RNA sequence: GUGGCCUAUCGAUCCUUUAGUCCCUCGGAAUUUGAGGCUAGAGGUGCCAGAAAAGUUACCACAGGGAUAACUGGCUUGUGG
RNA sequence: UUUACUUAUUCAAUGAAGCGGAGCUGGAAUUCAUUUUCCACGUUCUAGCAUUCAAGGUCCCAUUCGGGGCUGAUCCGGGUU
RNA sequence: GUGAUUUCUGCCCAGUGCUCUGAAUGUCAAAGUGAAGAAAUUCAACCAAGCGCGGGUAAACGGCGGGAGUACUCUCUUAAGGUAGCCAAAUGCCUCGUCAUCUAAUUAGUGACGCGCAUGAAUGGAUUAACGAGAUUCCCACUGUCCCUAUCUAC
RNA sequence: CUUGUGACGGCCCGUGAAAAUCCACAGGAAGGAAUAGUUUUCAUGCCAGGUCGUACUGAUAACCGCAGCAGGUCUCCAAGG
RNA sequence: GAUGGGGAAGCUCCGUUUCAAAGGCCUGAUUUUAUGCAGGCCACCAUCGAAAGGGAAUCCGGUUAAGAUUCCGGAACCUGG
RNA sequence: UGGUGAACUAUGCCUGAAUAGGGUGAAGCCAGAGGAAACUCUGGUGGAGGCUCGUAGCGGUUCUGACGUGCAAAUCGAUCGUCGAAUUUGGGUAUAGGGGCGAAAGACUAAUCGAACCAUCUAGUAGCUGGUUCCUGCCGAAGUUUCCCUCAGGAUAGCAG
RNA sequence: UUGACCUCAAAUCAGGUAGGAGUACCCGCUGAACUUAAGCAUAUCAAUAAGCGGAGGAAAAGAAACCAACCGGGAUUGC
């Protein structure tokens, strides 16, 4: 048999992400001294479109506290942020949309976004368009906060992790039908080479586990063990249940 | 062996979530069935008497 | 049309001249000579290519310094006049 | 009288194991375990003078064969007419 | 089996900049004798601006063209976090 | 995996897979423990995961039967017995199925019928405007395809 | 008609390169005049600008298809009815 | 695609700013003077990669058997000093 | 076993380039009319679409035409599909052989692909096919027995010198 | 303040050295399969071919942690 397509994807020859027209990694400002002892005020200069990303970005300018210069950070724009808005980042920042408060200093029921997992990785959770994280509870002794993720999971992270208050702009995108293979082409043309997709059941048996036969059919069960090896994991990996529930 | 797994993946969980997950898995039904069998064994003795 | 019409599309060299051997075996994109090995330090040779070793071995050129070593040895590496 | 009234009713090498001799050897010399030998059986090859063994190929390949099929021709004429 | 500890090992960030402890100065605090503690400990109407070892205060120099120290900007441990 | 829209996607977790935070001596390696021995060693206990036991899962692979009474009911068997739809269909052996229509005449076409060798529901079922160098049947126009051939030009 | 350009409008779950290089602004370091300077982003005046390529075909005969092969091979200009 | 590093028995592989003590920049000061010592500034961090991308500056007339925005005549422009 | 190829072609990236004339007439907007109001109607404007007829271009349906020791190891002629985009294409660049790439044909990877090419191991093995080079003299067969994964082959006995 | 020590650096510091070629023979690493077994998997081919590292006129080995069991021999190498 041959090496199958998902097995070939990990070499990264033609499967790397197309990153020519992207404007930089959208990270939070680094947690130096001002953000953990007070706050700092920056300005939204422009809200721009990011190639291959459903959400817009915001170019926020701060002043460097140690040197006479300007720092320009790329935030993921929250819905409601406008150009010329003052953005406040820090422990003592007031609770408004766009501010970059740590999670220990927000009450119950707060909706945040671009949430750090550990304090300092500059944004990991709820970064796609329309997604958000809800603070479910606090725990001052052994200082942690429980959060509800966009997947519905409940995480318990540190209370020193930061998050931008509000929801990510650009929500409701996937409600519009694409209607066209050309539209899907232009969508994935700036992300990576993953479309179009051929059904492995329509291949030859040298090319896929599902290939072959005088009728297009899978053969054995399509639920694959987690302990399976590379070249075997083609189908529903480690499925607890299948089928459409009612 | 069970204990290691519970600590490994289910430490950050709440009872409400646990019950929901267990039901979806169907683990809960099995526990119930075993209990029912035990009741049945006692019942059989009673019927004989 | 994989034959005669496809042979008309051939006008871009894959290999150019090499600096150590002058062979036209220097791959343009790989930046490596396929015969001698340049830019590598060692020279490409293989024991299965014994005839190629015979083609490029010592004595197939001028031996601009090595022609005189036996004669200087026979005279005993003398100095003076 | 050296099994079944007679003509059928069954099995090599290697390996393991048993019985006998309690005999021979473990090679610097001894004792005791252990191991290896000798003689006679057993564990089995039914493809039965005894390889350890699933398919597919209409994508196919090679060496050959008229020792061998799928036409015509030839012998035959059951069957057919 | 649970549970400390950190120096081995592991992960992450930064142009290794504000770590830890103590002390001021305010507020709450009830003190049962004098302070037990706990929070703070220069910035939020506005698409401006913020840099020249910092101005001021103070002490020297050898005045002049200026120069240096302390404070402004609390101490202590050199564990970057 | 299936393949726009519309309309639906029935029953079955016994098998094969996949999956559990269940319950816990059945299987049970090396290391380690104990006993016997002079030791090599032998024998036991203990014994992780996975198997084994117990659940879930079919838009997972798949599967969707017989005998009586009068479509319906009862009984056997099974995990459950083909539901809604559709059909001599590109899927029907028998088969050139039977009836109607189309023709002078039709193993072709179309519309019906259905004990369907061997239809059937994301193995997707049924329907469907527009589109097609896709496959098939009929009609009008048209003609050397033909009755039945003849003639002319260039090379 | 060809082409350049301007102000617009439509489209996107597509909003459609980077660096060298050059200029300006903020800032006020420093240098500075009166018998004299300060300015060469104003005008004129002086000197130098190295190396390699440079012919021709670009196709029913200059390229590739064994060849003077009806094949293949990127592009600019484009009169009248 | 080197270096610092880390793999690999090794030919070599990874990585391109990384767990590196990674350098040069202008003013000058001195006028035994060479360029150290007065200073002060800055932290990218090799290099290769387009004869269609970016990019300092040239046009007309004439001239040869065969060259020309390149020669000749005239008229310009840019860069460095 | 060790090397060489993405000059053809497959795919992604980077940077460039090319594409007559028509037909239909989408939103938005303007005027008129009607209505009690919701809003409807009529006439314009506008110029949308992986729309359509059709050049250049890209492709290759049929004649199963020509040719078929050809112009040609895939061409020529007519008829065709498509023609503003999932378009066509230059150059640069990346992926290398049990590997790549594949809108999936086991297709393409230099006229080579159900595992490229080059050299070596290698004079690989063959119970199978073909061949096996002067004269004369004398003698002169077998296709049968037994065993063998034996049935196109051997061993053994027989026949012969 | 000054002078040592240790450790780590920088110099177009003073002087040197390594790389590559050849490779018949030599010292190592790595390492097949064709083939034979009348099939084939252990085996064989073969501790070979290919690949990699390193020398010399030779290299390597070499003066016993040896061979022996005898009345004992006496570095290594080769026939
Ligand atoms: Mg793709
Ligand atoms: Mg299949
Ligand atoms: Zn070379």
């Amino acid at each position: 048999g041959r090496v199958i397509r998902n097995q070939r994807k990990g070499a990264g020859s033609i499967f790397t992400s197309h990153t020519r027209l992207r404007q930089g990694a959208a990270k939070l400002r680094t947690l130096d001294y001002a953000e953990r002892h007070g706050y700092i005020r920056g300005i939204v200069k422009q809200i721009v479109h990011d190639s291959g990303r459903g959400a817009p970005l915001a170019k926020v300018v701060f002043r460097d506290p140690y040197k006479y210069r300007l720092r320009e950070e790329i935030f993921i724009a929250n819905e409601g942020v406008h150009t010329g808005q003052f953005i406040y980042a820090g422990k003592k920042a007031s609770l408004n949309v766009g501010n970059v408060l740590p999670l220990g200093s927000v009450p119950e029921g707060t909706i945040v976004s671009n949430v750090e997992e550990k304090p300092g990785d500059r944004g990991a959770l709820a970064r796609a368009s329309g997604n958000y994280v809800i603070i479910i509870g606090h725990n001052p002794d052994e200082n942690k906060t429980r959060v509800r993720l966009p997947s519905g999971a409940k995480k318990v992270i540190s209370s020193d992790a930061r998050g931008v208050i509000g929801v990510i702009a650009g929500g409701g995108r996937v409600d519009k039908p694409l209607l066209k293979a050309g539209r899907a082409f232009h969508k994935y043309r700036l992300k990576r080479n993953s479309w179009p997709k051929t059904r492995g059941v329509a291949m030859n048996p040298v090319d896929h586990p599902h290939g072959g036969g005088n009728h297009q059919h899978i053969g054995k069960a399509s639920t694959i063990s987690r302990g399976a090896v590379s070249g075997q994991k083609a189908g529903l990996i480690a499925a607890r249940r299948t089928g459409l529930l009612r | 062996g069970k204990l290691k797994k519970i600590q490994k993946k289910y430490a950050d969980q709440d009872e409400t979530e646990r019950l929901l997950r267990l039901e979806a898995l169907g683990t809960l039904k099995g526990i119930e069935k075993q209990q029912q069998r035990k009741k049945e064994e006692i019942m059989k003795r009673e019927v004989r008497e | 049309g994989k034959g005669t019409p496809s042979f008309g599309k051939r006008h871009n060299k894959s290999h150019t001249l090499c600096n150590r051997c002058g062979r036209r075996s220097f791959h343009v994109q790989k930046k490596t000579c396929s015969s001698c090995g340049y830019p590598a330090a060692k020279t490409r040779s293989y024991n299965w290519g014994a005839k190629a070793k015979r083609r490029h071995t010592t004595g197939t050129g001028r031996m601009r310094y090595l022609k005189h070593v036996s004669r200087r040895f026979k005279n005993g590496f003398q100095t003076g006049s």
